[PDB]
Protein backbone atom coordinates (compact mmCIF):
# COMPACT_ATOMS: atom_id res chain seq x y z
CA UNK A 1 0.00 0.00 0.00
CA UNK A 2 2.35 2.42 0.72
CA UNK A 3 4.17 1.64 -3.17
CA UNK A 4 0.62 2.05 -4.30
CA UNK A 5 -0.59 5.57 -3.01
CA UNK A 6 2.99 6.45 -4.33
CA UNK A 7 2.17 5.01 -7.79
CA UNK A 8 -1.34 6.80 -7.50
CA UNK A 9 -4.18 6.36 -9.79
CA UNK A 10 -3.78 3.99 -12.87
CA UNK A 11 -4.33 6.30 -15.25
CA UNK A 12 -7.29 5.88 -18.02
CA UNK A 13 -7.02 5.69 -21.72
CA UNK A 14 -9.98 6.00 -24.27
CA UNK A 15 -9.66 2.78 -26.40
CA UNK A 16 -10.59 3.85 -29.34
CA UNK A 17 -9.67 7.62 -30.89
CA UNK A 18 -9.65 9.75 -33.51
CA UNK A 19 -7.06 7.42 -35.28
CA UNK A 20 -9.04 6.21 -38.48
CA UNK A 21 -7.47 2.81 -39.92
CA UNK A 22 -5.80 4.44 -42.62
CA UNK A 23 -3.91 2.86 -46.10
CA UNK A 24 -0.14 1.99 -46.17
CA UNK A 25 0.01 4.65 -49.34
CA UNK A 26 -1.73 7.14 -47.61
CA UNK A 27 0.04 6.61 -43.87
CA UNK A 28 3.55 6.75 -45.97
CA UNK A 29 3.09 10.40 -47.53
CA UNK A 30 1.89 11.98 -44.64
CA UNK A 31 4.41 10.14 -42.70
CA UNK A 32 6.99 11.74 -45.09
CA UNK A 33 8.66 15.02 -43.70
CA UNK A 34 9.60 17.87 -46.00
CA UNK B 1 -29.52 6.97 9.33
CA UNK B 2 -31.76 7.34 12.19
CA UNK B 3 -32.21 3.62 11.77
CA UNK B 4 -31.75 2.10 15.25
CA UNK B 5 -32.66 -2.01 14.56
CA UNK B 6 -30.87 -4.10 12.25
CA UNK B 7 -33.80 -5.10 10.14
CA UNK B 8 -35.07 -1.68 9.66
CA UNK B 9 -31.34 -0.57 8.34
CA UNK B 10 -31.82 -3.70 5.72
CA UNK B 11 -35.00 -2.64 4.33
CA UNK B 12 -33.65 0.61 3.99
CA UNK B 13 -30.49 -0.61 1.90
CA UNK B 14 -33.02 -3.06 0.41
CA UNK B 15 -34.45 -0.13 -1.48
CA UNK B 16 -31.54 2.56 -1.94
CA UNK B 17 -31.54 2.80 -5.19
CA UNK B 18 -29.99 6.12 -5.74
CA UNK B 19 -26.48 4.10 -4.82
CA UNK B 20 -23.41 2.55 -6.76
CA UNK B 21 -24.03 -1.42 -5.47
CA UNK B 22 -27.25 -1.29 -3.87
CA UNK B 23 -29.62 -1.91 -4.20
CA UNK B 24 -29.07 -4.82 -1.51
CA UNK B 25 -31.66 -7.39 -0.29
CA UNK B 26 -29.93 -8.99 2.18
CA UNK B 27 -33.12 -11.78 3.09
CA UNK B 28 -32.97 -12.31 -1.05
CA UNK B 29 -29.48 -12.75 -1.36
CA UNK B 30 -29.88 -15.50 1.91
CA UNK B 31 -32.54 -17.51 0.05
CA UNK B 32 -30.80 -17.72 -2.89
CA UNK B 33 -27.21 -18.92 -1.00
CA UNK B 34 -29.14 -21.08 0.52
CA UNK B 35 -30.95 -22.76 -2.74
CA UNK B 36 -27.55 -22.87 -4.41
CA UNK B 37 -26.42 -24.71 -1.43
CA UNK B 38 -29.13 -27.21 -1.23
CA UNK B 39 -30.12 -27.75 -4.48
CA UNK B 40 -27.80 -26.12 -7.23
CA UNK B 41 -29.51 -25.51 -10.28
CA UNK B 42 -33.21 -26.76 -8.87
CA UNK B 43 -32.52 -30.41 -10.24
CA UNK B 44 -35.01 -31.41 -7.55
CA UNK B 45 -37.74 -28.90 -7.89
CA UNK B 46 -37.92 -29.08 -12.15
CA UNK B 47 -37.97 -33.17 -11.19
CA UNK B 48 -41.02 -32.63 -8.97
CA UNK B 49 -43.50 -30.92 -11.37
CA UNK B 50 -46.26 -30.08 -8.72
CA UNK B 51 -44.18 -27.79 -6.69
CA UNK B 52 -42.16 -26.22 -10.04
CA UNK B 53 -46.07 -25.31 -11.08
CA UNK B 54 -47.00 -23.58 -8.38
CA UNK B 55 -44.72 -21.22 -9.26
CA UNK B 56 -44.42 -19.36 -12.34
CA UNK B 57 -41.22 -20.45 -14.37
CA UNK B 58 -39.83 -16.86 -14.44
CA UNK B 59 -40.09 -16.44 -10.81
CA UNK B 60 -38.21 -19.76 -9.74
CA UNK B 61 -35.45 -18.86 -12.86
CA UNK B 62 -35.03 -15.35 -12.07
CA UNK B 63 -33.88 -16.77 -8.61
CA UNK B 64 -30.96 -18.26 -11.02
CA UNK B 65 -30.22 -14.71 -12.54
CA UNK B 66 -29.23 -13.05 -9.20
CA UNK B 67 -32.07 -10.41 -10.36
CA UNK B 68 -33.33 -8.06 -6.73
CA UNK B 69 -36.92 -7.61 -6.99
CA UNK B 70 -35.40 -3.65 -6.98
CA UNK B 71 -33.15 -4.44 -9.56
CA UNK B 72 -36.27 -5.92 -11.63
CA UNK B 73 -37.82 -2.57 -10.71
CA UNK B 74 -34.87 -0.43 -12.07
CA UNK B 75 -34.31 -2.86 -15.48
CA UNK B 76 -38.13 -3.07 -16.31
CA UNK B 77 -38.36 1.02 -16.30
CA UNK B 78 -39.55 2.10 -19.39
CA UNK B 79 -36.85 4.86 -19.82
CA UNK B 80 -37.58 7.82 -22.20
CA UNK B 81 -37.70 11.63 -23.09
CA UNK B 82 -40.30 12.97 -21.04
CA UNK B 83 -39.59 10.72 -17.72
CA UNK B 84 -35.67 10.88 -18.00
CA UNK B 85 -34.91 14.23 -16.43
CA UNK B 86 -36.89 12.48 -12.87
CA UNK B 87 -36.05 9.37 -13.75
CA UNK B 88 -32.70 10.61 -13.68
CA UNK B 89 -33.59 11.94 -9.43
CA UNK B 90 -34.63 8.46 -9.02
CA UNK B 91 -31.95 6.34 -10.06
CA UNK B 92 -28.96 8.90 -9.07
CA UNK B 93 -29.93 11.90 -7.04
CA UNK B 94 -27.41 14.51 -6.64
CA UNK B 95 -24.14 13.83 -8.63
CA UNK B 96 -24.35 15.91 -11.48
CA UNK B 97 -24.65 13.92 -15.02
CA UNK B 98 -21.57 16.31 -15.77
CA UNK B 99 -19.05 14.70 -13.52
CA UNK B 100 -20.83 11.21 -14.22
CA UNK B 101 -19.92 11.45 -17.80
CA UNK B 102 -16.29 11.38 -16.74
CA UNK B 103 -15.13 7.69 -17.59
CA UNK B 104 -12.74 8.32 -13.95
CA UNK B 105 -15.82 9.10 -11.92
CA UNK B 106 -18.08 6.67 -13.52
CA UNK B 107 -15.60 3.79 -13.09
CA UNK B 108 -15.03 4.34 -9.70
CA UNK B 109 -18.78 4.92 -8.67
CA UNK B 110 -19.77 1.76 -10.49
CA UNK B 111 -16.34 0.30 -8.91
CA UNK B 112 -15.67 -1.12 -12.44
CA UNK B 113 -12.20 -2.64 -14.18
CA UNK B 114 -10.74 -0.61 -16.92
CA UNK B 115 -11.30 -2.96 -19.32
CA UNK B 116 -14.88 -3.89 -17.97
CA UNK B 117 -15.29 -0.12 -18.67
CA UNK B 118 -13.84 0.13 -22.25
CA UNK B 119 -15.90 -2.28 -23.02
CA UNK B 120 -19.34 -0.68 -22.18
CA UNK B 121 -17.90 3.10 -23.63
CA UNK B 122 -17.35 1.07 -27.02
CA UNK B 123 -21.52 -0.51 -26.47
CA UNK B 124 -22.33 3.39 -25.75
CA UNK B 125 -22.34 3.56 -29.67
CA UNK B 126 -24.97 1.65 -29.68
CA UNK B 127 -26.55 2.93 -26.22
CA UNK B 128 -28.01 5.82 -28.30
CA UNK B 129 -30.94 5.80 -30.39
CA UNK B 130 -30.54 3.50 -33.57
CA UNK B 131 -32.39 4.73 -35.55
CA UNK B 132 -33.82 9.08 -36.54
CA UNK B 133 -37.27 9.18 -34.98
CA UNK B 134 -39.13 12.43 -35.37
CA UNK B 135 -36.93 13.40 -37.78
CA UNK B 136 -34.57 13.30 -34.68
CA UNK B 137 -31.26 11.01 -33.59
CA UNK B 138 -29.83 11.65 -30.05
CA UNK B 139 -26.81 10.09 -29.68
CA UNK B 140 -23.54 9.77 -27.41
CA UNK B 141 -20.44 10.69 -29.09
CA UNK B 142 -16.60 9.65 -27.86
CA UNK B 143 -14.93 12.83 -28.96
CA UNK B 144 -12.39 11.46 -26.38
CA UNK B 145 -9.56 13.70 -26.13
CA UNK B 146 -10.26 13.76 -22.57
CA UNK B 147 -12.34 10.54 -22.67
CA UNK B 148 -15.79 12.15 -21.74
CA UNK B 149 -19.18 11.63 -23.50
CA UNK B 150 -20.99 14.25 -24.84
CA UNK B 151 -24.61 13.51 -26.49
CA UNK B 152 -25.74 15.04 -29.75
CA UNK B 153 -28.97 15.56 -30.78
CA UNK B 154 -28.86 15.78 -35.22
CA UNK B 155 -32.67 17.36 -36.14
CA UNK B 156 -33.58 16.80 -40.03
CA UNK B 157 -35.07 19.04 -42.25
CA UNK B 158 -36.03 18.31 -45.57
CA UNK B 159 -35.21 21.35 -47.66
CA UNK B 160 -35.14 20.60 -51.15
CA UNK B 161 -36.79 17.57 -53.34
CA UNK B 162 -37.80 15.20 -50.47
CA UNK B 163 -39.71 13.14 -52.69
CA UNK B 164 -36.26 11.79 -54.33
CA UNK B 165 -34.91 10.38 -51.12
CA UNK B 166 -34.88 9.63 -47.24
CA UNK B 167 -31.30 10.63 -46.09
CA UNK B 168 -30.01 9.79 -42.42
CA UNK B 169 -26.41 10.96 -40.29
CA UNK B 170 -25.05 8.95 -37.91
CA UNK B 171 -21.87 10.32 -35.67
CA UNK B 172 -19.13 7.81 -34.92
CA UNK B 173 -16.22 9.89 -33.57
CA UNK B 174 -15.36 13.59 -33.28
CA UNK B 175 -16.03 15.17 -36.25
CA UNK B 176 -16.60 11.98 -37.84
CA UNK B 177 -19.90 10.75 -39.41
CA UNK B 178 -21.47 7.97 -41.22
CA UNK B 179 -24.00 9.48 -43.59
CA UNK B 180 -27.01 7.04 -44.93
CA UNK B 181 -29.29 8.09 -47.73
CA UNK B 182 -32.18 5.65 -49.90
CA UNK B 183 -33.79 7.03 -53.02
CA UNK B 184 -37.20 7.03 -54.04
CA UNK B 185 -36.94 7.50 -57.58
CA UNK B 186 -34.54 6.59 -60.20
CA UNK B 187 -32.49 9.00 -62.04
CA UNK B 188 -29.54 7.71 -64.35
CA UNK B 189 -26.98 9.83 -62.81
CA UNK B 190 -23.02 9.71 -64.90
CA UNK B 191 -22.27 10.08 -61.08
CA UNK B 192 -23.74 10.89 -57.34
CA UNK B 193 -22.02 13.94 -56.16
CA UNK B 194 -22.78 14.71 -52.12
CA UNK B 195 -21.25 18.17 -50.74
CA UNK B 196 -21.71 19.85 -47.13
CA UNK B 197 -24.52 22.11 -48.19
CA UNK B 198 -24.11 22.91 -52.29
CA UNK B 199 -20.25 24.00 -51.59
CA UNK B 200 -17.38 21.49 -49.79
CA UNK B 201 -17.92 18.24 -52.18
CA UNK B 202 -17.71 15.68 -48.98
CA UNK B 203 -18.26 12.59 -51.26
CA UNK B 204 -18.56 11.60 -55.08
CA UNK B 205 -19.84 8.37 -56.39
CA UNK B 206 -19.64 7.33 -59.96
CA UNK B 207 -22.37 5.66 -62.18
CA UNK B 208 -26.01 6.11 -61.30
CA UNK B 209 -27.60 5.32 -57.58
CA UNK B 210 -30.30 2.61 -57.73
CA UNK B 211 -33.88 2.54 -55.77
CA UNK B 212 -34.27 1.26 -52.78
CA UNK B 213 -30.74 1.06 -51.61
CA UNK B 214 -29.25 2.01 -48.82
CA UNK B 215 -25.88 3.69 -49.75
CA UNK B 216 -23.45 5.19 -46.91
CA UNK B 217 -20.72 7.36 -46.48
CA UNK B 218 -17.80 7.93 -43.87
CA UNK B 219 -18.45 11.78 -44.24
CA UNK B 220 -16.73 14.48 -41.63
CA UNK B 221 -18.24 17.44 -40.45
CA UNK B 222 -16.34 19.96 -38.84
CA UNK B 223 -17.35 22.53 -35.94
CA UNK B 224 -17.33 25.41 -38.04
CA UNK B 225 -20.22 23.08 -40.04
CA UNK B 226 -21.91 21.93 -37.36
CA UNK B 227 -22.41 25.24 -35.15
CA UNK B 228 -24.86 25.71 -38.23
CA UNK B 229 -28.08 24.49 -39.18
CA UNK B 230 -26.10 23.41 -42.27
CA UNK B 231 -27.44 22.01 -45.34
CA UNK B 232 -26.34 18.59 -46.62
CA UNK B 233 -27.13 18.69 -50.88
CA UNK B 234 -27.20 15.59 -52.49
CA UNK B 235 -26.82 15.52 -56.65
CA UNK B 236 -27.21 12.83 -59.07
CA UNK B 237 -25.64 14.47 -62.02
CA UNK B 238 -27.03 12.93 -65.06
CA UNK B 239 -24.86 12.58 -67.80
CA UNK B 240 -26.56 15.39 -69.40
CA UNK B 241 -25.77 17.64 -67.01
CA UNK B 242 -28.95 17.14 -65.51
CA UNK B 243 -29.66 16.69 -61.68
CA UNK B 244 -31.90 15.19 -59.10
CA UNK B 245 -30.67 17.37 -56.85
CA UNK B 246 -32.39 17.08 -53.16
CA UNK B 247 -31.14 18.14 -49.37
CA UNK B 248 -32.36 17.95 -46.14
CA UNK B 249 -30.60 20.60 -43.30
CA UNK B 250 -29.34 18.59 -39.93
CA UNK B 251 -29.12 20.86 -37.14
CA UNK B 252 -26.38 19.28 -34.36
CA UNK B 253 -27.03 20.23 -30.46
CA UNK B 254 -24.87 19.33 -27.56
CA UNK B 255 -27.81 17.67 -25.57
CA UNK B 256 -28.31 16.40 -21.99
CA UNK B 257 -27.07 13.02 -20.79
CA UNK B 258 -30.05 11.40 -18.68
CA UNK B 259 -31.22 9.05 -21.50
CA UNK B 260 -27.70 7.95 -22.07
CA UNK B 261 -26.56 7.32 -18.47
CA UNK B 262 -29.98 5.45 -17.41
CA UNK B 263 -29.67 3.44 -20.53
CA UNK B 264 -25.74 2.80 -19.32
CA UNK B 265 -27.03 2.37 -15.96
CA UNK B 266 -29.59 -0.33 -16.65
CA UNK B 267 -26.51 -1.94 -19.10
CA UNK B 268 -24.44 -2.20 -16.20
CA UNK B 269 -26.07 -3.60 -13.40
CA UNK B 270 -28.14 -6.16 -15.85
CA UNK B 271 -24.15 -7.22 -16.92
CA UNK B 272 -23.28 -7.40 -13.50
CA UNK B 273 -26.23 -9.16 -11.49
CA UNK B 274 -26.13 -12.12 -14.81
CA UNK B 275 -22.64 -12.19 -14.79
CA UNK B 276 -22.52 -12.17 -18.71
CA UNK B 277 -20.72 -10.09 -21.32
CA UNK B 278 -21.71 -6.80 -22.10
CA UNK B 279 -21.31 -8.89 -26.02
CA UNK B 280 -23.73 -11.61 -24.49
CA UNK B 281 -26.26 -9.10 -23.74
CA UNK B 282 -25.85 -6.81 -26.86
CA UNK B 283 -26.62 -10.03 -29.00
CA UNK B 284 -29.68 -10.89 -26.85
CA UNK B 285 -31.22 -7.48 -27.22
CA UNK B 286 -30.98 -6.97 -30.53
CA UNK B 287 -33.29 -10.15 -30.77
CA UNK B 288 -36.09 -8.73 -29.06
CA UNK B 289 -36.28 -4.77 -30.16
CA UNK B 290 -34.37 -2.91 -33.25
CA UNK B 291 -34.09 -0.28 -30.52
CA UNK B 292 -32.05 -1.53 -27.72
CA UNK B 293 -34.22 -1.30 -24.67
CA UNK C 1 -45.58 -8.92 -4.51
CA UNK C 2 -43.69 -10.38 -1.71
CA UNK C 3 -42.71 -8.31 1.44
CA UNK C 4 -39.52 -8.30 3.30
CA UNK C 5 -41.04 -9.52 6.19
CA UNK C 6 -42.19 -12.47 4.20
CA UNK C 7 -38.73 -12.85 2.15
CA UNK C 8 -36.41 -12.52 6.15
CA UNK C 9 -38.46 -14.79 7.17
CA UNK C 10 -38.10 -17.30 4.14
CA UNK C 11 -34.51 -16.60 4.54
CA UNK C 12 -34.49 -17.93 8.16
CA UNK C 13 -36.72 -21.17 7.48
CA UNK C 14 -34.30 -22.16 4.71
CA UNK C 15 -31.03 -20.96 6.57
CA UNK C 16 -32.33 -23.22 9.79
CA UNK C 17 -32.07 -26.37 7.75
CA UNK C 18 -27.98 -25.90 6.42
CA UNK C 19 -25.30 -28.09 8.62
CA UNK C 20 -22.02 -26.54 10.32
CA UNK C 21 -19.85 -26.50 7.14
CA UNK C 22 -22.61 -24.94 4.83
CA UNK C 23 -23.80 -22.66 7.04
CA UNK C 24 -20.06 -21.71 7.29
CA UNK C 25 -19.72 -20.66 3.66
CA UNK C 26 -23.19 -18.65 3.44
CA UNK C 27 -22.17 -16.24 6.09
CA UNK C 28 -19.08 -15.77 4.49
CA UNK C 29 -20.38 -14.90 1.47
CA UNK C 30 -23.54 -12.84 3.42
CA UNK C 31 -20.56 -10.96 4.88
CA UNK C 32 -18.35 -9.89 1.31
CA UNK C 33 -22.22 -9.00 -0.14
CA UNK C 34 -22.90 -6.81 2.92
CA UNK C 35 -19.64 -5.49 3.49
CA UNK C 36 -19.51 -4.28 -0.43
CA UNK C 37 -23.01 -2.85 -0.17
CA UNK C 38 -22.16 -0.90 2.59
CA UNK C 39 -19.33 0.94 1.98
CA UNK C 40 -21.07 1.81 -1.28
CA UNK C 41 -23.91 3.49 0.86
CA UNK C 42 -21.31 5.06 3.31
CA UNK C 43 -19.25 6.41 0.75
CA UNK C 44 -22.65 7.50 -1.20
CA UNK C 45 -24.55 9.16 1.99
CA UNK C 46 -23.06 8.89 5.18
CA UNK C 47 -19.07 10.60 3.61
CA UNK C 48 -18.55 14.02 4.64
CA UNK D 1 -28.34 -19.69 20.06
CA UNK D 2 -26.63 -16.75 19.95
CA UNK D 3 -23.75 -17.40 17.57
CA UNK D 4 -24.29 -16.76 14.36
CA UNK D 5 -26.63 -13.72 15.36
CA UNK D 6 -30.01 -14.25 13.09
CA UNK D 7 -31.22 -10.95 11.33
CA UNK D 8 -29.83 -8.72 14.15
CA UNK D 9 -31.59 -10.13 17.11
CA UNK D 10 -30.39 -11.52 20.24
CA UNK D 11 -31.30 -15.01 22.15
CA UNK D 12 -32.25 -15.03 25.93
CA UNK D 13 -34.35 -16.33 28.21
CA UNK D 14 -37.55 -14.42 28.95
CA UNK D 15 -41.08 -14.59 30.31
CA UNK D 16 -42.52 -14.82 26.78
CA UNK D 17 -44.41 -18.08 25.44
CA UNK D 18 -42.77 -19.64 22.40
CA UNK D 19 -44.93 -22.14 20.52
CA UNK D 20 -43.51 -25.20 19.22
CA UNK D 21 -46.47 -26.63 16.93
CA UNK D 22 -45.23 -27.04 13.29
CA UNK D 23 -48.35 -25.62 11.61
CA UNK D 24 -48.30 -22.42 13.51
CA UNK D 25 -45.16 -21.03 11.71
CA UNK D 26 -43.90 -19.48 14.49
CA UNK D 27 -41.83 -16.56 15.11
CA UNK D 28 -37.75 -15.77 14.68
CA UNK D 29 -37.52 -17.81 18.28
CA UNK D 30 -38.93 -21.29 16.69
CA UNK D 31 -36.28 -20.80 13.78
CA UNK D 32 -33.48 -20.20 16.40
CA UNK D 33 -34.50 -23.37 18.24
CA UNK D 34 -34.82 -25.06 15.07
CA UNK D 35 -30.98 -23.60 14.27
CA UNK D 36 -29.63 -24.89 17.12
CA UNK D 37 -30.95 -28.19 17.50
CA UNK D 38 -30.77 -28.50 13.53
CA UNK D 39 -33.74 -30.31 13.37
CA UNK D 40 -37.13 -29.46 11.27
CA UNK D 41 -40.86 -28.12 12.75
CA UNK D 42 -42.42 -31.47 12.45
CA UNK D 43 -39.16 -33.07 14.51
CA UNK D 44 -39.39 -30.25 16.87
CA UNK D 45 -42.65 -31.17 18.18
CA UNK D 46 -42.06 -34.63 18.14
CA UNK D 47 -39.03 -34.02 20.34
CA UNK D 48 -41.33 -31.73 22.48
Amino acid sequence: MQALHLLGDKPYLPLSTTWSDPRLDRAADITTQN
Amino acid sequence: SKLENYTKVMEMLSTFRPSGATPYHDAYENVREVIQLQDPGLEQLNASPAIAGLMHQASLLGINASISPELFNILTEEITEGNAEELYKKNFGNIEPASLAMPEYLKRYYNLSDEELSQFIGKASNFGQQEYSNNQLITPVVNSSDGTVKVYRITREYTTNAYQMDVELFPFGGENYRLDYKFKNFYNASYLSIKLNDKRELVRTEGAPQVNIEYSANITLNTADISQPFEIGLTRVLPSGSWAYAAAKFTVEEYNQYSFLLKLNKAIRLSRATELSPTILEGIVRSVNLQLD
Amino acid sequence: TPTYAQWENAAGVLTAGLNSQQANTLHAFLDESRSAALSTYYIRQVAK
Amino acid sequence: FNTPLLNGQYFSTGDEEIDLNSGSTGDWRKTILKRAFNIDDVSLFRLL
